[PDB]
């Protein structure tokens, strides 16, 4: 069991002890992805305008 | 010298960061006022303690902190609360409206739009930095601040720091005291898009620090104080080699030198001793020999598992308070003869020290005594990932149906991302069985 | 009222364990995967002991040992003797035939020995009264050929060895599968195989992680189980020698 | 974030008074508008329902309806001028119990006045989280009308939570044989137009009042106490301080796993001089006797659940409790959500209790109520029998033999998670 760099100041000590040895995506495709979904958002939305607007329209039929 | 900027993200990490700077102060001297008596270079600095704030003309000392709420309530409880004058108003960032506990909420549609504001005060930082190593980031796992924002903050912080350290304090979600049964949701989405972009994260499971606080204080009902004030105390003493001299773990690239091999293993488990009760009205002191032990009892780890049934790839002592060497290699040798300790093969099995002669603060009036002597141990286990299989498990539980996916979607998430990020996580979990069984 | 699962369908010993409970009107059985249970009899592989034991205002008990198959493994065994400190050791067989074992008479017959031994959640070691030699010899039995033949006994000849067998083995691996301050507990049941040699000498030869009974022993040893091991832990409104 | 309360028809104005008087008693509002009470708890988050005047108080309520009488008895009521003026809206000829009335002809008329004073609420809200509407689905007024309003809300608000309080008809306490037309069409609307909806039958409302309170004759004023104490109980979270911020979006988030299964089972206790021990709350709560829906819940398996406690108690044996009851009956929680059981609790409890429990349950067994409704339903639908009630305001049969199609779908999706 070897001490080893052991090193000392005013505040403590700090030493290694041994018991053995051994034997990124970029800006420009964060905004893509960011706004594919942006886009998938708006497309859903409007979907339902787009539902809502016929409803409109059975309304008046009826 | 060289500074380091801690952002704080969501409600667990605003609060967990009132809880540490409260503690540092105490610790560095400096009061609410934000003015530090023993500081003498007025105005300025290159001490230790500046690597965590800054100096002003009239002698102030500043948080070199960025606290981010999705929602006001809570950041404003610091704008409003006993440290208002120690921050300035433009590192406080707030939004309107809250994430939901929704990861794509926090990432896609509400973090989208807040996002180059954030950068831009955390470059205001940078840009007061002579040699700046890199950021602590504190966060939930479960909220969906927590996660999906900061998922997004670190993709853009590689970008424009590719060059910085980024290490993680990350509270992982307990049923007995969670929010959200999407929870294990965000969970598993935010450590995927967040694995490549983190160096080293230190995850303090709920669960644990719950237990903690009633076996260990007798409090029946344990508090987001509570909790967070025993969260602070383990993190000061990771972080006390920030901040005072000394020659281990002196800056953010010895953190994953020291304590990770793997760049993808890289989540420490912590254990720390002694938690004793400020109303324990007899007790007696504890021993380097006592204290060193129970570092090798679950009970005292943020996170429960069995070190015993794992490998081990790196572990590191931090005393603090009144500790010798000798004290601790005769505390080592014992515990070796009794303990099951493992290490990897390719890796040397032994220990790496640091003390720091002044003892632990505690908050005056709170929940834990003062101690003469106590230690924070990072291991490297393979056992955490018992952490992993818990959380994948219960993911796997709610997906199989899509229960609450539609949430996710709804925000324009595909439900792509989700298969995507779990099958990151079984590789993850794959990683580790290979590092730590045969 | 306690709750229980059932994950290893085909294990002899715990299916007559599921059933005794139940009739104690004071457990009921879950279905494998519901978490809320106190009382686990689980696969005999890849046990998930990673998820026992994390959930709150529930005492949870498992039939089995995480670490135990180190004992339960010949590669495992023999590296367990050979390695540890603990053991050396002059009773198990020279390991990487026993060309002279004991016959009984008449009908120059060879035989081993099965020990039955429960290990609790405190980690006491409890073992069966009733060992086993339909091909099938019982101790009352073989204890009385022994006088009659060699003027010993069971106790005399054999047991000793076996119980110091029993304990040195299971002391060895105690503080790598000890439960004493884990979050879940566990006990388990074992199996050992004995071979006894001309001059009255014990040897081991495997231990056995999922053993099954012998038909008229199924019953006083299952209900041992529930008194010593589940009881014990869950209260409700002997047949073994503690080593 | 800010509420802003519609009320619809008579069942739904009438209710919808109760609830303001009781909260107003709680956040120490008095009836003309002035506060009065000894706390700020009262006051914290009392701009969710209330907003300012001589710094009065006035609720962020819009009364609905098609005829006058209901509302000048609202007017003419205890707290009925703490209302504002300006919001009250309504005609004079009524919608005849006849949904078609109420969403196509007579409602149709009314709805964008409606729509202006929700627009004038809205506007002046710093942070708005949705809407809340009470109303009856066995009429025309609050059923009609009442989900054409939902339907002009979400395609303005399409990003704001809808929340209803849905009275639910039945035989026992009923006006008209034409409550299960008027209430199929309305569950298709709600299906797809709400994120929450409290499903309240009066059924069950009049067991309680007669098999458990002891009234041999209930009226509609002992019916509307129970609701109006489930109601302050369901939204007590939202207008007090808690270790949680509860909001409606977090609430839909976490107890709808599926969209088109948000319909929630409430549940209350106490429904006297000794207070309940926090054990005797959480077995009534989750009593099938206490619940308001009529469904057994032994019947089904619950998604999710949400629990609030009023009252100064044992928060450790509050847990201990909720627990408990998990463990001793998990036959009847779902395996596949992990931890769908939460727990709340506030000091402050509600008038005249010191300790009081409500319970919000997301069940299938909900799909009983739904299949009572689809045999009413099917049973005169299959003679045409009241048809022309309908036929004559311009409806088909194509747009019924629709909504006894999505319903009976509705019950089939429930019945898919009752397995699984
Ligand atoms: N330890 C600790 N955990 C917390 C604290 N606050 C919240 N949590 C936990 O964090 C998870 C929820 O995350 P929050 O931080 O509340 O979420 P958030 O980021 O604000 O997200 P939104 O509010 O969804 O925008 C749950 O597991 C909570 O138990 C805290 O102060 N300390
Ligand atoms: N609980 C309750 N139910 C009511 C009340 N008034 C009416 N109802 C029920 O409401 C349904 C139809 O009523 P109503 O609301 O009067 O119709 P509207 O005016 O056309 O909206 C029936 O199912 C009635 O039983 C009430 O005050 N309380
Ligand atoms: O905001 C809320 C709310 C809103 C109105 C009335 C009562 C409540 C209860 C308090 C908590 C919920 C939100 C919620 C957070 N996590 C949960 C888990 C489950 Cl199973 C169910 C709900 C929630
Ligand atoms: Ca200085
Ligand atoms: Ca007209
Ligand atoms: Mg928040
Ligand atoms: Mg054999
Ligand atoms: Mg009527």
């Amino acid at each position: 069991m070897e001490v080893i760099e052991l090193n000392k100041c005013t505040s403590g000590q700090s030493f290694e002890v041994i018991l053995k040895p051994p034997s990124d995506p970029s800006l420009e495709e964060i905004q893509k992805k960011l706004e594919a979904a942006e886009e998938r958002r708006k497309y859903q939305e409007a979907e339902l305008l787009k539902h809502l607007a016929e409803k409109r329209e059975h309304e008046r039929e009826v | 010298m060289r500074e380091c900027i801690s952002i704080h993200v969501g409600q667990a990490g605003v609060q967990i960061g009132n809880a540490c700077w409260e503690l540092y102060c105490l610790e560095h001297g400096i009061q609410p006022d934000g003015q530090m008596p023993s500081d003498k270079t007025i105005g300025g600095g290159d001490d230790s303690f500046n690597t965590f704030f800054s100096e002003t003309g009239a002698g102030k000392h500043v948080p070199r902190a960025v606290f981010v709420d999705l929602e006001p309530t809570v950041i404003d409880e610091v704008r409003t609360g006993t440290y208002r004058q120690l921050f300035h108003p433009e590192q406080l960032i707030t939004g309107k409206e809250d994430a939901a506990n929704n990861y794509a909420r926090g990432h896609y549609t509400i973090g989208k739009e807040i996002i180059d504001l954030v950068l831009d005060r955390i470059r205001k930082l940078a840009d007061q930095c002579t040699g700046l190593q890199g950021f602590l980031v504190f966060h939930s796992f479960g909220g969906g601040t927590g996660s999906g924002f900061t998922s997004l903050l670190m993709e853009r912080l590689s970008v424009d720091y590719g060059k910085k350290s980024k290490l993680e304090f990350s509270i992982y979600p307990a049923p007995q005291v969670s929010t959200a049964v999407v929870e294990p949701y965000n969970s598993i989405l935010t450590t995927h898009t967040t694995l490549e972009h983190s160096d080293c994260a230190f995850m303090v499971d709920n669960e644990a620090i719950y237990d903690i606080c009633r076996r260990n204080l007798d409090i029946e009902r344990p508090t987001y104080t509570n909790l967070n004030r025993l969260i602070s105390q383990i993190v000061s003493s990771i972080t006390a080699s920030l901040r005072f001299d000394g020659a281990l773990n002196v800056d953010l690239t010895e953190f994953q030198t020291n304590l990770v091999p793997y760049p993808r293993i890289h989540f420490p488990l912590a254990t720390y001793a002694p938690v004793i009760s400020a109303e324990k009205a007899y007790h007696e002191q504890l021993s380097v020999a006592e204290i060193t032990n129970a570092c090798f009892e679950p009970a005292n780890q943020m996170v429960k598992c069995d070190p015993r049934h794992g490998k081990y790839m790196a572990c590191c002592l931090l005393y603090r308070g009144d500790v010798v060497p000798k004290d601790v290699n005769a505390a080592i040798a014992t515990i070796k003869t009794k303990r099951s300790i493992q290490f990897v093969d390719w890796c040397p099995t032994g220990f790496k020290v640091g003390i720091n002669y002044q003892p632990p603060t505690v908050v005056p009036g709170g929940d834990l005594a003062k101690v003469q002597r106590a230690v924070c141990m990072l291991s490297n286990t393979t056992a955490i990932a018992e952490a992993w299989a818990r959380l994948d498990h219960k993911f796997d539980l709610m997906y199989a149906k899509r229960a609450f996916v539609h949430w996710y979607v709804g925000e324009g998430m595909e439900e792509g991302e989700f298969s995507e990020a779990r099958e990151d996580m079984a590789a993850l979990e794959k990683d580790y069985e290979e590092v730590g069984v045969d | 009222m306690y709750t229980f699962v059932v994950r290893d369908e085909n294990s002899s010993v715990y299916a007559e364990v599921s059933r005794l409970l139940l009739a104690t009107g004071q457990w009921k059985r879950l279905r494998k995967d519901n978490p809320r249970f106190n009382l686990m009899l689980g696969e005999r592989n890849r046990l998930p002991f990673g998820r026992l034991g994390h959930e709150p205002g529930l005492v949870q008990l498992v039939n089995y040992y995480r670490g135990a198959d180190k004992l339960c493994r010949k590669a495992s065994l023999v590296k367990l003797i050979k390695t540890s400190p603990e053991l050396s050791c002059t009773w198990f067989p020279e390991s990487y035939y026993l060309e002279k074992p004991l016959l009984l008479e008449p009908g120059h017959r060879k035989f081993d020995i099965r020990s039955w031994v429960l290990v609790d959640h405190l980690y006491n070691i409890y073992l069966y009264r009733e060992g086993v030699l339909g091909n099938e010899m019982f101790f009352e039995e073989f204890n009385q050929y022994l006088m009659d033949a060699l003027n010993t006994t069971l106790e005399n000849s054999i047991l000793l060895q076996i119980k110091h067998i029993i304990r040195s083995c299971l002391m060895c691996i105690e503080p790598a599968i000890s439960t004493k301050h884990l979050h879940y507990q566990s006990f388990q049941l074992f199996g050992f195989d004995f071979m006894v040699d001309e001059e009255l000498k014990v040897w081991l030869i495997e231990v056995n992680g999922a053993p099954a009974c012998a038909q008229k022993l199924y019953a006083e040893l299952c209900q041992g189980i529930v008194d010593v091991a589940i009881s014990s832990v869950f209260p409700l409104a002997s047949i073994f020698i503690k080593l | 974030r800010e509420i802003v309360h519609i009320q619809a028809g008579q069942c739904g104005n009438q209710i919808g008074a109760k609830f303001w008087e009781v909260i107003s008693d709680e956040h120490g509002i008095d009836p003309t508008g002035s506060y009065h009470g000894d706390s700020d708890l009262q006051l914290e988050r009392i701009n969710v329902y209330y907003n300012e005047a001589g710094n009065k108080y006035v609720p962020r309520a819009i009364l609905v309806d098609l005829e006058p009488g209901t509302m000048d008895s609202v007017r003419s009521g205890p707290f009925g001028q703490i209302f504002r003026p300006d919001n009250f809206v309504f005609g004079q000829s009524g919608a005849g119990n006849n949904w078609a009335k109420g969403h196509y002809t007579e409602g149709a008329e009314l709805v964008d006045s409606v729509l202006d004073v929700v627009r004038k609420e809205s506007e002046s809200c710093d942070c708005l989280q949705g809407f809340q509407l009470t109303h009856s689905l066995g009429g025309g007024t609050g059923s009609g009308m009442g989900t054409l309003l939902i339907s002009k809300i979400r395609e303005e608000y399409p990003d704001r939570i809808m929340n209803t309080f849905s009275v639910m008809p039945s035989p026992k306490v009923s006006d008209t044989v034409v409550e299960p037309y008027n209430a199929t069409l309305s569950v298709h609307q709600l299906v797809e137009n709400t994120d929450e909806t409290y499903c309240i039958d009066n059924e069950a409302l009049y067991d309680i009042c007669f098999r458990t309170l002891k009234l041999t004759t209930p009226t509609y004023g002992d019916l509307n106490h129970l609701v109006s104490a489930t109601m302050s109980g369901v939204t007590t979270c939202l207008r007090f301080p808690g270790q949680l911020n509860a909001d409606l979006r977090k609430l839909a988030v976490n107890m709808v796993p599926f969209p088109r299964l948000h319909f929630f089972m409430p549940g209350f206790a106490p429904l006297q001089y000794r207070a309940l021990t926090v054990p005797e709350l959480t077995q009534q709560m989750f009593d099938s006797k206490n619940m308001m829906a009529a469904c057994d819940p032994r019947h089904g398996r619950y998604l999710t659940v949400a629990a609030i406690f009023r009252g100064r108690m044992s928060m450790k044996e509050v847990d201990e409790q909720m627990l408990n009851v998990q463990n001793k009956n998990s036959s009847y929680f779902v395996e596949w959500i992990p931890n769908n059981v939460k727990t709340a609790v506030c000091d402050i409890p509600p008038r005249g209790l010191k300790m009081s429990a409500t319970f919000i349950g997301n069940s299938t067994a909900i799909q009983e109520l739904f299949k009572r409704i689809s045999e009413q339903f099917t049973a005169m639908f299959r003679r045409k029998a009241f048809l022309h009630w309908y036929t004559g305001e311009g409806m088909d049969e194509m747009e019924f033999t629709e909504a006894e199609s999505n319903m009976n779908d509705l019950v089939s999706e429930y019945q898919q998670y009752q397995d699984a």
